């Protein structure tokens, strides 16, 4: 991560691309807790 | 205990009363 001056400067002669494109997630990938975890966290105060 | 929270003979003895 930089400023674009030296990205500039590093994309002139210095580094050289790879590639233009690329594939990225698009899922968060929530989490809750139900089951016995719910029942556990009330009487004891834990949960896994 | 538990942990499913959802939410004879005769035998010759006396007895008073």
């Amino acid at each position: 991560v930089t400023t674009a001056t030296l990205k500039r400067q590093l994309l002139q002669g210095i580094l050289q691309i790879d590639d233009t494109a690329a594939d990225v997630p698009v899922t968060y990938g929530e989490m809750v807790l139900q089951g016995t975890n719910l029942v556990t966290a009330l009487v004891m105060g834990k949960a896994v | 205990r538990g942990m499913d929270d959802v939410a004879n003979a005769r035998v010759p003895a006396d007895l008073v009363i």
